[PDB]
């Protein structure tokens, strides 16, 4: 296949290549992202000090 | 007729004097500014 073959309305979403990205297909069927951001921390300390 | 006239010496009469006026700034100092925030890893 090629890019043009995908219907336009579908092209707006993710497209996976078989068999290269079958892991991504399985993860998507599980609604799981292959890469996940780590949890956020607190804001940095505004350590403004005199000169 | 030597009594015709006389020689006269001119002087500036009402002289006056005064002192110069100079400006100065009273007191001096400097408050420190603030700076800095920590980096992160």
């Amino acid at each position: 296949a090629k890019k043009e073959h995908v219907p336009t309305w579908l092209q707006n979403t993710h497209v996976y290549s078989w068999p290269k990205n079958k892991k991504n297909i399985l993860l998507r069927l599980l609604r799981e992202e292959e890469f996940v951001a780590p949890p956020r921390g607190p804001l940095p300390t505004l350590q403004v000090v005199p000169l | 007729a030597e009594e015709g006239a006389l020689v006269a010496a001119v002087e500036p009469g009402p002289l006056a004097d005064g002192a110069a006026v100079r400006l100065a700034l009273a007191g001096e100092g400097e408050a420190c500014p603030l700076l800095g925030s920590p980096g992160a890893g």
